[PDB]
């Protein structure tokens, strides 16, 4: 026949592989090589992957080997699965006391798509797993997280995004229910109360390790963090796209940048983790502009946020944008001209400051004009090294990515504390990296609650210093060597009586060995 | 009384035990919202569900019929354990009350007056019932790492005459066993005696065995690591160990659990056997009556069916059901996305299997032996709020709405295949026009084979009926769509954009009675491939549509969309000819327009809104647009919510409602001016929500019918001036929500009249009224 042939012959593959490794014995041929060898009897087009013969693998045998196959830190043994969900369409708050909506977000609920949410274009592969799913957050959850264990990934930490518009502005109800939604879809509990939700995850297995809300700086007051909080959030993703007001004022952002250097400073103080974003190419800038703003925003020690996200301004059918750029009143930059912008602004990066993300993935043959490729960062990185200079992100000094690209190992590990002051706090950066090839090994951010724009219940009490972020990536007692020092800076360096990290939902047994005992949304221990 | 409820429509919810079947006398109680819902599914006439046990304040997660006695137990998210007792044959009166927990109820076990309550805060609660009167009193409660261990299933066994088991599963990969004794007032001796282990993950459910041997049975614990697991339960002089002074190498995995209950029964429960490849989670298991087969329901949208093996003594897959393409709330791909909890009951040679469909639609499947199994008819209900309830155009069928992203279109049964009419009218879902990705909002009948829909977006659109359900109806219903066999074919749902394709080039006949269907469709068909195509949408609204109306020329579309400022608050106009809009606006609110009418004249619409002020338009007989005629400034002094018309041979004449708690009728007059004053006004206790009036007259009086917001539904009789109370419909049959839609169906059958009611309360019900 055509394909049965090829199922019983990923069944002996299965049986056989299980055989030889019960007595510790590796493959010699790369088995679709001697899977052919008996399927393709005939050549009838049986083509097997890696994947199909995972899929064959019996239960108690599948979760014993699996994991045999893979060896990236981040990929299986970190285990940060980003599983990105959305919500459903709806219009962005600000057109409604401006007049009209962004500028240059593409797509949204009246624009050429109907179907894809603020700022998309209905063409990723979120937006049709969203729409498969029909913007249900319990199927999107239990479809990512079924195909990331289906593409034999031993997923256990589970990281949610919430991306699409902006998710701050819905009807509190609907939003509790999105929550307890993906909550129940990964613990199994049932329910529908927010609290039992929490309190279910916290103890379930497959840890909700965190989740992100992309949001705009206005709808993040006092009272949107404490939902935030009660969510079970730990990084948020601010649109900033320039620190110029007149561009703000010109793309109908409708919020200036004294508001977002303010919600930077609440936010940092709530114990959140703030990723930004910045738009190169936005009108009436121009490239020495774009130099400049690109180079005080890691000057000012205002923002100096811990991620960052750069979008080269992209056009596309529809917008705001189309309706003035063919006009001809605004043209791109060329692509030589933004690859060595893009380097020289790599080159800036301090190496606290983590680089999420180049150029949006929003297909070619729809954009009407900006970047030409898709791989912008690599272009960058090329022309980095052809100037000399060279980057200290964290994402491009991970270990993780390293042993597959790179392909160098870490054996210089040492003690690095950088200590900064950003938006009104004074925050150390703690890491074991490697001073000779600069390879960041683990890392842990941390501040000391500023009185001016600390809030909390739980920080005003006493003094605090919080634990922002801790990340480790590649014996292994790493965690423990931060937390460790971490302490000893809060009790001398800080000054502080009570010490809190903020913590998902999922993660918050690990603090329990550590000491730490839960105090409202905070993993914390006194001093 | 005259009225009865020919049919109730209410959706499953989705926890894992929504359900449970009373056995001596076979009749499905499940939640659905705030309420519970009654079901025989082996009626000769196959009628759904009947009676909506309110009560409740919040979704009903477990319901269990205490056995041997006339009890069940529901558990409600708002912290309260509810009683209930068989007060008619086939209908219960709620008893006793539990408030506690301060939390939500997740596991609730009951036996012969012994129940048990798990609290989400984690903590497990044994319940008694007082020998002297039928009633609850708490006896014992415990608690189990007071910060870890919170529990999710319960179930618990009568091992002795007076010694009781209790297996707790919960968040966490070990088994936790208690052991009791009763002392006729209360329990003692209680304490966890056993931890078993041997899962990896959660516990999602578990279930005791009969013990139909004295001294050994069975208990069954199914994880969410996809493995299921038979723990040998053997009581003393059963127990069967192994001689331990010759060495038998027994493993570690095969430790058996040896303790006393009081100080002499001693227990050595030990695990029998792993069961593999679930391929997700086991939402619900259940065993059978009599045989040895355990039901594993799983959320892979399958459900299966184990028995031991007769030759190794293991247990192999002996059914399977659940592989007919579906994903339960979706449909394109299958794989993780189905089955919630099961029931599994036997007729005479029927093993019946009773499913939720992660839709509000329950499964039947009927089997007779072991392996022929065919799909019995079933129930189905919105599981979320329902909005419109638009008769079609002489009363013929009902289409439905919900703010769950659906339209459903429900008929009675009539006419079987063979032809002569059946003894009773059973309504039963007939199509599922729209799986919409929006939330569904207002409907309305162009025509027998038109209709126009808005849910929550700028656009509205108008689909056909199809040739599978207009055949199927005429063949079941009868219906008479003048032969007009031009009318496009089935739909399917749209792997690409939203609006509806015609289905033709792709659909993965049947109206004919020597199709597969000899009944309404099966859920498989019903949700897969029998939808409707669209025809037009017709844009020009800004934001949301909110209302919605048709002329009865089947010319005009009254339409406006939800708003915050005169520009928006403005209403749009449509030509049905060319599916475009009218050129000027009406406007005059400054809110959104709640319920917009079209007169039985078609020269006079009637707006209302939040502005607490209504409006009458005329129309241009040439033009078809309108201008203002009659307006008003403060007719209510809250918000007004419906405005219906009453019948022309009444006179021109309409009413409003609003949440004075009042309504108010208003007849054109002629004496200093022509406009339509306040002719007569009700004042009533709760705020009044839904109107409806009949098209036909009845000995001088107009049948008017309020709805209010906690669900109690009045009949009144209007003649000039006074308004006649016809009588109100008692707790029994009325929902426990907010009532939002009201529609005095057209037709009249024999002799009755039929009333479309929609709740907020995940139900809409159809109401007779015996008037001749
Ligand atoms: C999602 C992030 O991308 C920004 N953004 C908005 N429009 C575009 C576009 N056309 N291309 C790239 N990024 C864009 C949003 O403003 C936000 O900063
Ligand atoms: S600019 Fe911000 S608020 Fe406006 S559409 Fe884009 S994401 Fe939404």
């Amino acid at each position: 026949p055509e394909k049965e042939r090829f199922i019983q012959c990923c069944a002996d593959i299965t049986l056989e592989l299980t055989d030889s490794l019960t007595s510790g014995t590796t493959r010699e041929i790369n088995l679709n090589g001697l899977i052919t060898k008996y399927s393709k009897k005939y050549k009838l087009k049986q083509q097997p992957r890696l994947t199909d013969i995972i899929n064959s693998i019996p239960d108690q045998y599948k979760k014993y080997l699996l994991p045999k196959l893979k060896a990236k830190p981040v990929r299986t043994a970190s285990g940060i699965a980003v599983v990105a969900v959305m919500c459903k369409p709806h219009r962005c708050p600000h057109i409604a006391y401006t007049g009209n909506i962004c500028v240059y977000c593409p797509g949204g609920p009246d624009s050429d798509f109907e179907y894809s949410t603020q700022s998309y274009t209905g063409y990723e592969p979120t937006s049709m797993r969203a729409i498969r799913a029909r913007y249900d957050p319990y199927e999107q959850a239990r479809g990512r997280v079924e195909q990331l264990k289906q593409l034999g990934h031993s997923i256990d930490k589970v990281e949610y995004v919430l991306m699409g518009g902006t998710f701050m502005s819905l009807p509190k109800e609907y939003r509790e229910d999105f929550i307890v939604k993906l909550h129940n879809a990964l613990s199994g509990f049932n329910g529908n109360d927010i609290d039992e939700a929490i309190l279910y995850s916290q103890q379930s297995l497959t840890k909700c390790v965190g989740i992100t809300i992309e949001t705009r700086p206005d709808y993040c007051t006092q009272t949107h963090l404490d939902d935030m909080l009660k969510y079970g959030c730990t990084r948020l993703e601010i649109g900033v796209q320039s620190l110029y007001e007149d561009v703000a004022r010109d793309t109908n952002r409708g919020h200036t940048v004294r508001s977002v250097c303010e919600t930077f400073a609440v936010s940092k103080d709530a114990g959140y983790k703030v990723v930004s974003h910045m738009m190169p190419d936005l009108p009436n800038v121009g490239m020495e502009r774009d130099i400049e703003q690109f180079k005080e925003y890691f000057e000012n020690p205002d923002f100096r946020t811990d991620g960052l996200k750069i979008y080269p301004t992209l056009v596309i059918r529809g917008t705001g944008l189309y309706e003035l750029w063919k006009t001809g009143r605004y043209k791109s930059y060329s692509a030589n001209a933004l690859v060595d912008l893009v380097a020289r602004i790599l080159a800036l990066v301090p190496p606290w400051t983590r680089i999420y993300r180049v150029q949006r993935d929003i297909p070619m043959p729809l954009v009407t004009s900006g970047v030409d490729n898709g791989n912008l960062r690599e272009l960058a990185l090329a022309r980095m090294k052809d100037l000399g200079t060279t980057c200290r992100d964290v994402r491009t000094r991970e270990v993780g990515i390293q042993e597959v690209h790179h392909k160098v190992q870490p054996d210089q590990v040492e003690l690095i504390r950088r200590d900064y002051y950003a938006n009104g706090g004074w925050e150390t950066f703690l890491s074991y990296e490697d001073p000779k090839k600069d390879i960041l090994i683990g890392l842990l951010r941390l501040r000391k609650a500023s009185k001016k724009y600390t809030y909390r219940k739980e920080f005003t009490s006493q003094r605090t210093s919080i634990v922002r972020e801790l990340h480790v990536y590649g014996h292994q007692g790493f965690g423990t060597l931060l937390m460790e020092e971490a302490e000893r800076i809060a009790k001398e360096e800080h000054g502080s009586e009570k010490i809190s990290v903020i913590s998902g939902v999922g993660v918050r047994n690990y603090y329990g060995k550590l000491g730490y005992e839960l105090d409202g949304p905070y993993m914390s221990k006194r001093i | 009384e005259c009225i009865t409820p020919e049919a109730i429509f209410i959706g499953a919810n989705k926890q894992t035990q929504v359900s449970d079947i009373h056995k001596v006398k076979k009749i499905v109680a499940f939640g659905a919202g705030k309420t519970i819902a009654l079901w025989d599914p082996i009626e000769p006439n196959n009628k759904g569900v009947y009676a909506t046990l309110k009560g409740h304040e919040a979704e009903v997660t477990c319901v269990r019929f205490v056995p041997d006695s006339d009890f069940m137990v529901s558990a409600s998210e708002d912290h309260h354990v509810k009683i209930w007792k068989f007060t008619d044959y086939s209908h219960l009166q709620c008893i006793q009350t539990i408030q506690h927990y301060s939390k939500t109820i997740v596991a609730l076990s009951a036996l012969p007056s012994l129940i048990s309550v798990g609290c989400a805060d984690g903590t497990i609660s044994i319940w008694r019932q007082n020998i002297q009167n039928d009633e609850f009193g708490l006896a014992h409660e415990f608690t189990i790492k007071k910060g870890f261990f919170y529990p999710l299933c319960l179930s618990l066994s009568k091992v002795e005459e007076k010694k009781y088991l209790l297996a707790i599963g919960g968040t966490n990969v070990n088994v936790f066993i208690a052991s009791f004794i009763l002392s006729d007032s209360g329990i003692e001796k209680c304490r966890v005696v056993a931890e078993l282990e041997g899962h990896e993950d959660w516990v999602k459910s578990l279930a005791f065995r009969h013990q139909e041997t004295p001294g050994d049975y069975l208990l069954c614990s199914g994880s969410q690591d996809r493995y299921i697991r038979l723990w040998r339960i053997r009581i003393n002089d059963l127990i069967d160990d192994s001689e331990e002074d010759s060495k038998k190498l027994t493993l570690l995995s095969n430790k058996q659990y040896k303790f006393q209950i009081d100080d002499e029964l001693r227990v050595g429960i030990n695990f029998e056997a792993l069961i593999m490849g679930h391929d997700d989670w086991i939402s619900s298991l259940q065993w059978h009556e009599s045989r040895l087969q355990l039901l594993a329901a799983t959320a892979d949208t399958s459900l299966m069916v184990w028995e031991p093996d007769e030759t190794s003594g293991i247990w192999v897959c002996s059914l399977r059901l659940g592989e007919m393409s579906s994903k339960g709330a979706s449909t394109a791909t299958g794989s993780s996305g189905g089955f919630w909890s099961c029931l599994w009951f036997t007729h005479e040679r029927m093993d019946f299997f009773l499913t939720n469909g992660k839709t509000g639609s329950w499964r039947m499947w009927a089997t007779k032996d072991n392996i022929i199994c065919d799909q019995r008819l079933g129930i189905s209900g919105a599981t979320k709020d329902v909005t419109d309830i638009a008769w079609s155009p002489s009363g013929e069928y009902l289409l439905a709405t919900s703010l769950d992203q659906t339209t459903r279109l429900f008929a009675p049964w009539i006419y079987d295949a063979s032809g002569r009419k059946r003894e009773i009218a059973t309504w039963h879902e007939f199509s599922r026009p729209q799986i919409h990705g929006y939330d569904m909002i207002c409907v309305e009948t162009v025509t027998d084979t038109r209709f126009v829909s808005g849910g929550d977006e700028k656009i509205l659109r108008s689909f056909d009926l199809p040739k599978g359900v207009a055949g199927m109806l005429q063949k079941f219903v009868g219906i008479q769509f003048e032969e007009k066999s031009e009318m496009p074919d089935s739909a399917t749902v749209p792997v690409l954009g939203l609006s509806n394709k015609a289905g033709e080039d792709d659909a993965n006949d049947i109206t004919d009675p020597l199709s597969l269907l000899e009944c309404p469709p099966m859920e498989d068909q019903l949700q897969r491939h029998l939808l409707w195509p669209e025809v037009e949408k017709l844009y020009g609204h800004g934001f949301e549509i909110t209302c919605l109306d048709i002329s009865p020329d089947q010319k005009l579309i009254a339409s406006a969309c939800r708003s915050n400022n005169v520009q928006n608050a403005v209403i749009r106009i449509f030509s049905t000819e060319n599916w475009l809009e009218i050129k000027p606006a009406l406007p005059f609110h400054s809110l959104t327009i709640t319920r917009l009418k079209f007169s039985k004249d078609g020269k006079f619409l009637l707006s209302v809104c939040r502005d607490r002020k209504w409006a009458l338009w005329e129309r241009n007989m040439e033009d078809n647009t309108f201008e203002l005629r009659f307006k008003n400034e403060k007719p209510h002094t809250r918000i007004i919510w419906d405005a219906d018309w009453a019948p022309l041979e009444f006179g021109n004449v309409f009413v409003t409602a609003s949440r004075d708690k009042t309504v108010k009728v208003w007849r054109h007059q002629k004496e200093p001016a022509d406009d339509y004053v306040l002719e007569a006004s009700i004042k009533h206790t709760k705020a009044v929500t839904a109107i409806s009036i009949h098209d036909s007259m009845i000995r001088e009086k107009i049948l008017i019918s309020v709805g209010l917001e906690n669900g109690e539904i009045y009949l009144y009789s209007y003649t000039l001036g006074k308004f006649e109370l016809i009588t109100q419909l008692n707790e029994d049959i009325t929902p426990a929500d907010k009532i939002t839609r009201l529609r005095w169906s057209h037709l009249k059958r024999n002799g009755k009249l039929f009333l479309g009611v929609g709740s907020s309360d995940l139900s809409t019900r159809i109401y007779s009224l015996a008037y001749e």
